[PDB]
């Protein structure tokens, strides 16, 4: 009762920890950045610090998810691949697409791709399961 | 002539092919068959190999004590000869003359031949044993803390003795490990945990039955012998019936019941079944008890002696081992007695990289929630 | 013349391409027809050929007991000798004066010629399924992801223990597939075809077969020898029946079947059969009857002492082995029909193992452009 | 009651641990004296117990046409009935009263108990010669130096072919290793010891032997069996001699002997001495023959009828089944006497690899003094 | 009575153990002993088993015709039967009668058995095809110039598929060649290239001689074919004496010339030799002649029909072959038919790691001598 | 079907497929540097750098093709590489490196070499995959 | 005569083999630094530099020690062993890092312990292994 | 016709190629010292990186001729060992034993050590040859 869908499964719950991991931290920055909109100077680098790590857990958000509907294709799964597929157009549409304005849409942005992050990951431990016993 | 009574029962009487169109002596087979035509031949007369009425061996009523089977006949004058499979008993020769064991045989064990076991979630450990493959995990931790010991306890000439046992160390696992499970996938040897029947009275895993109305099923309920004892015990104590009506119904449920079931009958009929199709069974272990089969004949005759002498001849001549090998294993049908490997095979090691991974990934997490906390607060 | 009866059987007999366009001797041809052109320049006689009617070569009815075939056509004064591959026996030595055998045979076995030697170019992936490998290279990419994740966000003890995870992991992989493809390759190394009957005797996965009726039946009957008795005893049981009607049916059902069917015959037809299309069949195991053919005539003759010093001359001069090879070999459509590893059982392994050096060169050289192109210029 | 006379063979019949202090059927002891208990508390009849003379069993002189042992006792008047281990045969039948076998048995086979589970240290070495391993070693040392050499004095090509041709060389050696060490596991793997007598016809590695002279090589020969007529031709070609003297020799000579050696006896005795010290025998291959013991008596007796009924009254009672376990399992000086890789094949790998780091940590030591000593201080 | 007149030779005429403490036939053993024994069944007669003479088959002088041998007997009345392996000659049978063949046979080789060749100092090599070797480089030094081609021609998402696709292949490499080797080391299959006498025609390494005076040398000489001539042709201009003056003799040469020479011989002594000590000898290729030994009885005598066909009635009763199979190979020794590794098998192995090893050392030499003479004088 | 040639045809196939793309930058940045202060002396040094430094790989490549089609037996190719072998010893001896006509020109002259490379090298595998 | 817990006392032989010598190194840098400018500042900040940096090998190599002896069913060494992990963890809790007193104090405890538990560790393996 | 001690002397020799070799560069260094004995400042930077390539080269000596007392012994062989040993005192010797004087001496020295070299790679590759063939 292997299918080779139970491995994909668990990695991408694996994943998906740090996913909302990630997704929780994101938020926690926009959160602290809203409380702060030489201290000015002390300011300035902490917010020059949350962006660099910002700008370098970027990459990752992409590369997983491609994965995750990559090995989802290869294992002749068709449910939940079609799930992820909006997430990725998304992605694609953010390039072409895109502080003290821009944050007002970052956080439902992050709110709303943390619960979707959660729902998968439940979605996921339940595929994982009623496929791991047949 | 003679009256020569017997029963229809496989490989000693037997229906030739054409027996509706033949009548006479030619009809008949097997392995008794030819054995009272030898003894014909000793002694020399004619025959007629009839057969019993009511299809029994022999016993009696307790209230009429009318012996009903080949008994009654030789008792009550109905036959001169019976050449059967025919036990020997205490009370069946207390009434006739009983000739020597032609048949020794015993009680025995029919179970399913080892079929390719489960897969065995955790297989790829069996070449080896689980002390060392602790001590392979151990030492791996060992060397990696060694050399962590030769660039905080110093700044190599010791990174390269490590390098190159730790080289020559995990060469010979992995040769190891290679040939071992080479040699378990190439020749694929079979065994089973029953080699008797005092594993069977160990274990109560797989279950054993016996005819619901025997002298197998008597014998069991008596001998009181530790084992046998405990046995009858458990059949009588024990859900659903282990017991059975007939051989085949046991013989259809060791089938179906691969491994967890097991039948005790006549070694004699067991042997025989082996050698017969589906050739999906297997007799182990030896005799439990031990009788035999012989002649009969009645309380006052003439053969007696004679046949009782006969028996013996051929028990020296080789002759009695030569119409068993024919009738048993000449004709038996199981003469005779590289694929790939599924995934349930390597599962374990799947889980294990699974775990690992998730275990790295919650230490890298909180490693960074400790040291970024650490580096913004201070 | 001197009346010469023969019969058609090739190659010993034939009609020349154009039968009908001729008149006389030089109509046929074959080892018969050059063996008689020498018997008469030895004796020095004229002689004319003649065919049998019957197409039998000689039998007696048990009804008629009247010898048929060439047989009769010499007892009856129909013919005065026979120059045909009329096998010497017993019943026929009584009614003519065979001379020496001029041809030893016996005999054989045929088997199908064994060149299944097309491998698949995925050969390699056979020792487990896909369904393992999909999941060794999702394992590979993942552990690079999570390498990648632990090295970027915690620039340790996360990959140390990746890294070991790992190591276990391709430890087992390898070991694994090494070791059931040693068992492949042993198993197909370890497996002798055939070397005699015995091979044949001690196995069933190989049926073999004769005839439907014959002195090949024959010899397997009423034989002494365990060995073929077993034989008999398994063609006996068949099912479905090995024995066959006309040669060509046996010939051709193992000819289609890769090995799983043999063909017992004369051994002179076997080695002219392996020289005929479609070459794919071989004689290995050695006569096992020994017998020969012999010229015959009519027992008051004055020809056999004049006919024997012939055959002997011949065969002492060789000539008679010089016909063998020419209408078996020099005629023959076949002129004469390893362990290592060939490349095409590793083919796949280079096809992508060059497709991705060159989806590496291209991803390069797409991330130098859009690195220099956005760099320098933008 | 009564006389009876019996013979001195154990466990069947033997002294009490001191005879001389009693006087009496107390003195002996064994299976036949309590078989005897029971006969009499059946028929209710006193005996007294004797010893035969000439220490046979019975037999007659081609000369002199006189039985001799019990045999003889019984039919000159010397004993009233015969309670041993007295093997049922046509010529006795002719002279007395046999009763019913109150023990089957036959031939069987004995071997050594195979325990040679020893293996020496560095067993991992024995796949191929140190001088092989010594090579290996100062290669790897002597690539570790050529590698120093080339980063030293040249801060590559010389780097990556290096690094190449020792890939190359790792490669074929620990692909070498692990193929010998493959080959040796499986060879000792699929080596099926015995499980019949065939098993030793179809082979001459171990040699097999039997008594001086006895009803065993009597029914070796005489034998139609093709298997026993092949074995008694091996054994009539034994150089040296297979046959042996006293059983106690053949018996020694399989004890010293590894495996090379086998004793043919009866199925009893083998499993009396398997249950006896040194514990190192077995008994496996089941009876070849098929034979029993029986109770004599005096043809022209009154017993005979009023012994085979207790005979058959304690077969069925198991009382017999319980005896004999009693004095062989029981009495049994030995209680009741894997495929996986066991560390001691694997120890010396562990051991060279302990003393490496230990090695590897005191150098590291020795050169953190050296440094630090000499560079702050000095 | 009949005169019997034969020579000593084995497996025909063989002398009891016990010949001294004989006088009669009984002195007599073999083949054509018990066939004797059976034509006096057919026929009816006594006979005395005598010996001849000069110890010689038979033939003439030139000079005085005198027949020398069994023929000079049944010719000069000496004797009235020659049973023995006489062969059947044109000379032989213008004088007296010989009965059909009882024993076809042909010349056939003689050789010792293959034994395990020389280490093969390129053998690891063997269990790969050189072009697979040749693509394995090519592909290491492909692959070494695209990682190099990805660290200069761009500054990685390249060396990660790369590296995954070569680890991919190295390892599918490595478990290939592991496990054909384990094949190679396992079974062990040997085989020499001479199947057949083209063959030997062919080459000419290993030799091939005859004895010095027989007829098979003059049938070399005779038999003017394209192989046969040829061979003459080479055994004739060949030094040393390919030929000897025994059988023995070449026998010992073959053992003692175990790899280069062949000895030609009847087919029947042949296999003789091949089931008798030392087990180091055996037959290939098939009889390259066909001869029959049959019986010979005077010009004008009455057992000549009788005796032609009591061989028919024996050749079809299964009777010769069982006779010959008793005589040859029941009779035969040779009824049964791993190891380290050395460093000549990888000999070459680390002749390659040296060369390799002195090429980087050059190497490196030359490109230090060049750049510190650059940065040096500039 | 392979026969050990079609391997080296391949990769001689994934390297000019990379050497193509190498020429093609080189008569861009000629174009580019045609336009002959600290601007233009930064667009002219950055890129003779890495001129300068992709040299080794041209004669890597083009002696390990000689390399192979010299143990593959395959000689009718071999031919067509080792006058560019012969033109790359001759540069090593003496390259000037006024310039850029010269460098033009055996940039255009290798590219199209390397482009006819490609299509004969694909024709042969193509040729002895299917020899069978 | 190996029983796999011979393994983990050579593996704990010979790190503290090497945990003598670090804390007898302890105890002579204490030794030295008692002497309580440039030169003296140095003389004692590189040296508080090694010590405050070698401090997780102690508690690594003890915890392997407790989960080696732990998964070796090897109890009666695991006992001697746990005291000194409550220690480490009041130490990461709490460690004063006046000063001189307490820490050559549990140098010389701690040196006496590894002291200790080599000869310890040293004769279990030599009962295990002629166990036989 | 292995034994073991082929392998060994083959690698003796290969290693003996860049002894002689570096044995010769001494050499040429020296020559150049002696030749030699802001024009100062590039004379001493001469020198300075002369001598720090041959501080460079002086543990390889130590370690290849070492390795060739051991492999000798390790190889049974019983007759080159004991001519190399003197090396190997001469070696421990210079520790407690050792520019404008000290060349006098180092240029025999090296001298006598390349033709002590060049002599050790001829014995030892007519060892090889009359070992590799019996």
């Amino acid at each position: 009762a292997f299918t080779f869908a139970a491995f994909c499964y668990m990695l991408s719950l694996v994943l998906c920890a740090a996913l909302i991991f990630f997704a929780i931290w994101h938020i926690i920055a926009f959160d602290e950045l809203r409380t702060d909109f030489v201290h000015a100077r002390e300011r300035l680098r902490n917010i020059e610090r949350i962006c660099f790590l910002l700008r370098k857990l970027v990459l990752p958000e992409y590369s997983i998810h491609s994965l995750f509907c990559i090995m989802f294709l290869c294992a002749q799964e068709w449910l939940t691949l079609g799930l992820n597929v909006p997430l990725l157009f998304y992605h694609f549409w953010r390039y072409f697409h895109c502080n003290a304005d821009t944050l007002s849409y970052c956080q439902k942005e992050a709110w709303c791709k943390l619960a979707f992050y959660l729902l998968s990951f439940f979605y996921y431990l339940y595929c994982m399961i009623y496929t791991l016993v047949s | 002539t003679v009256v020569v009574t017997t029963i229809l029962e496989s490989p000693y009487v037997m229906m030739k092919k054409n027996h509706e169109m033949l009548e006479g002596n030619e009809r008949y087979e097997g392995y008794c068959v030819d054995l009272a035509a030898e003894i014909a031949k000793h002694c020399g007369f004619k025959y007629k190999l009839t057969i019993v009425g009511d299809g029994k061996y022999g016993a009696r009523d307790a209230d009429t004590k009318i012996w009903n089977g080949m008994v009654g006949e030789l008792v009550y004058g109905k036959a001169d000869i019976a050449i059967a499979p025919l036990t020997i008993t205490l009370v069946r020769e207390e009434v006739i003359d009983f000739s020597k064991p032609f048949m020794s045989l015993g009680i025995s064990i029919m179970i399913k031949k080892p079929q390719k076991s489960k897969p065995g979630v955790f297989s790829f450990l069996d070449p080896l044993a689980y002390e060392i493959w602790m001590c392979i995990v151990f030492a791996y931790i060992g060397v990696s803390v060694v050399l962590f010991l030769v660039s905080r306890f110093s700044p190599s000439l010791s990174g390269r003795i490590v390098g190159g046992v730790w080289w020559f160390f995990t060469l010979i696992i992995i040769s190891s490990y290679t040939a071992n499970l080479a040699a378990f996938l190439t020749v694929e040897r079979m065994v089973s945990p029953i080699e008797s029947a005092e594993d069977l009275s160990k274990q109560t895993e797989i279950a054993y039955g016996t005819l619901d109305s025997g002298s197998t099923k008597e014998f069991f309920r008596r001998s009181k012998i530790a084992v046998f004892d405990k046995m009858w015990t458990y059949m009588r104590s024990a859900e659903p019936s282990v017991f059975v009506r007939t051989t085949a119904e046991g013989v259809a449920r060791v089938r179906k019941s691969k491994g967890k079931y097991a039948y005790l009958l006549e070694s004699t009929m067991n042997e025989y079944i082996e050698q017969r199709k589906p050739c999906d069974t297997m007799k182990v272990g030896g005799n439990l008890d031990s009788k035999g089969y012989g002649i009969a004949t009645p309380k006052g005759s003439s053969l007696g002696n004679a046949v009782n002498l006969a028996v013996l001849k051929l028990n020296e001549q080789g002759l009695l081992d030569k119409l068993k090998n024919k009738w048993w294993y000449d004709k038996g049908e199981c003469g005779s007695g590289t694929s790939a490997l599924s995934l349930s095979n390597v599962a374990g090691v799947f889980y294990i990289l699974v775990g690992g991974l998730g275990l790295a990934m919650l230490v890298a997490l909180i490693e960074f929630c400790y040291k970024s906390r650490a580096e913004a607060k201070r």
